[PDB]
């Protein structure tokens, strides 16, 4: 790290445990020659000179030519520290965006802050008279899918519906938590879920219905006509996706071919596709 | 703490939110799980409401498939009790101001155009008391409940008069005017120490009332007429606002310086399960409506939700059956509390810690001698021939039915299979559909459903080789018929006790069973019901053996 | 298994207790002469078109009295020991009725076989 400030730096050892054996590095504030590790309760501190290139502990007359050639060297030993000794075992590294004092706040970058989320849910319920259910699709993972029709949102849409299987209602937690976080998402490379449906006990995602399919069977079939920048493009998009997810603090644990569904073909002409 | 509104309430304490913080808890309850929207809309609209006459709800708990919400825990209780207890010491300002503070209360409801269709005493809970001292007493609104919306037509009726007749023309036209509507009821109900509005009155005369369009109610005082005329208007469009109501009564404190067998779901304190039958539940109940813990413990007898009709008029039966019962070994019956809707009934019975001689033996074996079983068996003959000489017949006569209250008695239950004969018969034929003790049956009870007073013989000595072998599971009748019919399978049983039984096969004698005893006892199970013995000779013969 | 006549049931199922052979009710036992039984069930079934008024259930449950879940198959045991069977259904032939009615006879060992069921049958076709 950099000169970053102590209690930011005591703090983080905080968050993972605080364990013997853990190490952060970051550069003297005062100092351009000399970078300050802290160690742990108790937080000690060593301080390792560099000089022309050339890397040594403070107080040892050997030098070593890299700084991995210098940390490393002395994992495999053991450090007197007045009556308490102790072995190093894991470092810290960075986190994105992290927030610490060489940041600067600015009226136009607080708009951009994250929102608090901790504890809060909300969702639009999607009247069982609007609705209007089809034919099955495929049985998910303990979900069921039909045919689904939305009515008063133009009027007469095709929408997908996703039915929780009834043998494991006890999950309705993580059916309730999945069902929100898509609703703070908003990207064009993202589904759209008009609310959910509530009826006697069983409830259904109202989602955004896409005839291009997925893409398992589509590039199944296709193999000796696909091209390069075709999957260039591809994985691109993708991972602007993720990037985009991340930028929010979610997760998502399904990254996955069968998670990807086509929206236009594009092959014939110069047009790409989109999924 | 008692049932609600399908809805039931247990203590609650809450961790590290200082920590260790009682709360309230509340729980649907799992019959109407399919109302979990109108849970859902009421459990969100409270996060919206601030005001200090008002719960608070800490949140929402989820696990497996119930919920609770987790509210505000008051020491003070509901008002209704408190004003029913200490009448004569009640004073005018006292009133006045609880009066106008829940008047503020709902002036800020209305103020977010939110609806409370529970504006009700039973709804006004308690905060302090301040009546021996200047300090006034405080109360808090809480949480609206199940709306109305969803209740049934029924169930629309017995609101009156706090429910507005304009949603029970159509339960659609629920608006924010019906507030005031209860918000009238309360305030005459609170002039009148509590006492329940329109009572003695028939649900179709209510109807009558409200079609009429007659007055509801009416006070002694002019400018309390006057005002309830001026909220109590059958006009939704009509009634006045809740300010006006401040302003008048403000106006009116100062211009007046004259001042002038049935148990209730919600004091149903359930504390274990008792038992549990194919159709039927048995729960363990304190009845406590002064919310103090010193309510008495009883036995209440409940269906399960997906019982049908027939099982509700065969439960009825039961109660009818067993109200005219008067013996001294019999269970004891006290009251019946109704459910919403009339779709629901609890049958309430005596708890006997001692519980049943399927669990008191086992558990008392060098405490009773031979004398007392014989005692015992003296009490359920006498019992039999009291409810006998009613023409009834138990069909369930098993020790697990035999309820202890002491180590000098016993008394019977399980009445829920008691059937009585027609005045012109000699027996009854079964015709519902119900697990029965098989291996507790004379074999024309197997063969033919047919069941007599001589077939509750066959039954008593069951349970009589049960009980002098002290109810042994080792030697159960239902593993002792087991093994003397090799292995058999569900439906396959009783044809092979039929078989075994006509070969002459009978229950072995029980250890140390006496030679007069065995005889008298196998006297029970003769093939020929007219050739079994009555149960004034079984007494008579067991009050020889103790001489 | 390979070394035995029979078989004995344990799981614990609801069956099709009129389409069974006494030795069914009574002893878990269960043949390859055991089928027959319903076999002959079925085709007391077939012939009549598998008519609800003249369902096994519904002719065992008259012949056998009112009857009563549990109870059922004791009297059910009761009258097939009386030589009691599902009668001649409409219009079957004598020969018909006769090789049929040969599937329920109350020793296993003195049931036909389906070897001889289908040689009747074919020479019915001729
Ligand atoms: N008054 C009572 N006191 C104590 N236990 C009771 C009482 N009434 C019923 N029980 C318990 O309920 C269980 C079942 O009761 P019973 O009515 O015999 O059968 P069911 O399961 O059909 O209700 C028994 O084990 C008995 O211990
Ligand atoms: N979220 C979705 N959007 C569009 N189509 C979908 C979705 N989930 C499943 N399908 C369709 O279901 C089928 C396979 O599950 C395919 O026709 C696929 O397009
Ligand atoms: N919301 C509530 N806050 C405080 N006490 C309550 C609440 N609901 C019920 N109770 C308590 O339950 C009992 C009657 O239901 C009383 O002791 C009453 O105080």
């Amino acid at each position: 790290h950099g000169p970053i400030c102590t209690e930011y730096a005591i703090n983080k050892l905080r968050q993972e445990g605080s364990e013997e054996g853990m190490y952060v590095l970051r550069w003297s504030c005062t100092d351009f020659d000399n970078i300050l590790m802290t160690v742990t309760k108790q937080f000690k501190n060593f301080q390792i000179e560099v000089q022309k290139g050339r890397y040594s502990l403070h107080g040892s007359m050997d030098h070593f030519p890299s700084l991995r050639d210098l940390m490393n060297h002395l994992k495999k030993q053991i450090l007197r520290t007045d009556n308490i000794s102790f072995v190093l075992k894991r470092c810290c590294q960075p986190k994105p965006r992290e927030i610490s004092n060489l940041l600067v706040a600015t009226k136009k970058a607080q708009e951009w802050q994250p929102v608090y989320s901790m504890s809060q849910l909300s969702f639009d319920r999607i009247l069982k008279k609007d609705i209007i259910q089809g034919e099955h699709l495929g049985r998910g993972t303990r979900t069921h899918i039909y045919s689904g029709t939305l009515l008063d949102y133009e009027k007469k849409i095709k929408v997908i519906l996703k039915v929780l299987d009834p043998s494991h209602r006890d999950i309705s937690l993580a059916f309730f938590e999945a069902a929100s976080m898509m609703r703070q998402v908003s990207h064009k490379h993202i589904v759209y879920l008009y609310g959910v449906c509530f009826r006697d006990v069983e409830n259904i995602m109202v989602e955004e219905f896409v005839e291009g399919g997925p893409l398992d069977l589509f590039m199944h079939r296709k193999s000796d006509a696909l091209t390069t920048p075709w999957k260039f493009k591809v994985a691109k998009q993708l991972a602007s996706a993720l990037s985009y997810l991340e930028d929010k603090d979610l997760v998502h644990g399904n990254v996955c071919t069968k998670n990807l569904l086509l929206a236009r073909e594009g092959i014939d002409s110069d047009i790409g596709p989109f999924i | 703490l008692g049932r609600g509104t399908r809805t039931h309430i247990y203590s609650g304490t809450l961790l590290d939110y200082e920590k260790k913080i009682k709360v309230i808890l509340k729980v649907l309850d799992p019959s109407h799980r399919d109302i979990s929207l109108a849970f859902f809309e009421a459990a969100s609209m409270m996060r919206q409401v601030s005001h200090k006459h008002i719960v608070y709800l800490y949140g929402v708990c989820f696990r497996d498939v119930e919920n609770i919400m987790v509210e505000e825990f008051v020491e003070g209780g509901p008002l209704d009790l408190f004003m029913h207890r200490k009448s004569d010491a009640l004073t005018t300002p006292w009133k006045f101001k609880v009066a106008k503070q829940l008047a503020s209360a709902l002036s800020y409801l209305e103020d977010k155009d939110l609806v409370h269709g529970n504006v009700c005493t039973k709804n006004l809970l308690l905060a302090r008391e301040g009546i021996d001292s200047d300090i006034g007493p405080f109360i808090k609104l809480s949480d609206p409940g199940i709306p109305v919306s969803v209740l049934t037509r029924q169930e629309c009726i017995e609101r009156i008069p706090w429910i507005a007749p304009e949603c029970v023309e159509d339960s659609k036209n629920l608006s924010v005017a019906a507030d005031k509507w209860s918000f009238g009821t309360t305030l005459w109900e609170i002039c009148y120490n509590g006492e329940i509005p329109l009572k003695d009155k028939t649900l179709i005369e209510k109807e009558r009332f409200y079609e009429s369009r007659c007055r509801p109610v009416t006070p002694s005082c002019k400018e309390l007429a006057d005002l309830m005329t001026r909220c109590m208007n059958y006009d939704p469009n009509q009634r006045p606002f809740f300010r006006a109501i401040m302003r008048d009564i403000n106006k009116l404190e100062e211009q007046n310086p004259d001042i002038v067998t049935h148990f209730e779901k919600r004091f149903l304190k359930r504390i274990r399960d008792l038992g549990e039958g194919h159709f039927g539940k048995v729960e363990l109940c304190r009845y406590d409506p002064e919310g103090d813990n010193t309510g008495e413990q009883v036995a209440v007898k409940s269906l399960k939700p997906e019982s049908g009709g027939n099982h509700i008029a065969d439960l009825k039966k039961e109660i009818e059956i067993l109200r005219n019962l008067y013996h001294e070994n019999i269970v004891k019956y006290k009251g019946i509390c109704m459910e919403d809707g009339g779709n629901g009934i609890k049958l309430i019975m005596e708890f006997l810690p001692s519980g049943s001689l399927k669990e008191y033996l086992p558990k008392n074996k060098n405490k009773i001698n031979l004398k007392q079983q014989l005692k015992y068996a003296i009490q359920i003959c006498k019992g039999m021939d009291y409810l006998g000489s009613r023409q009834y017949v138990h069909r369930d006569l098993a020790a697990r039915n035999v309820l202890v209250e002491s180590e000098h008695q016993v008394k019977i239950g399980d009445f829920g299979l008691t059937k009585a004969i027609e005045t012109d018969k000699e027996y009854y034929t079964v015709k519902d559909d119900r697990d029965s003790p098989v291996f507790w049956y004379a074999p024309e009870c197997l063969i033919q459903c047919k069941f007599y007073i001589a077939s509750d013989v066959w039954s008593f000595g069951v349970t009589l080789h049960e009980l002098l072998t002290y109810c042994d599971s080792d030697f159960s009748p239902m593993a002792l018929f087991l093994k003397m019919i090799g292995p058999t399978h569900g439906q396959m049983t009783v044809t092979r006790l039929v078989n075994t039984l006509k070969e002459g096969k009978r229950l072995p004698c029980p250890p140390n069973c006496p030679d007069e005893v065995y005889q008298l006892m196998r006297k029970c199970w003769e093939f020929q019901p007219s050739n079994r013995t009555t149960f004034q000779n079984l007494i008579e013969g067991f009050e020889a053996l103790l001489k």
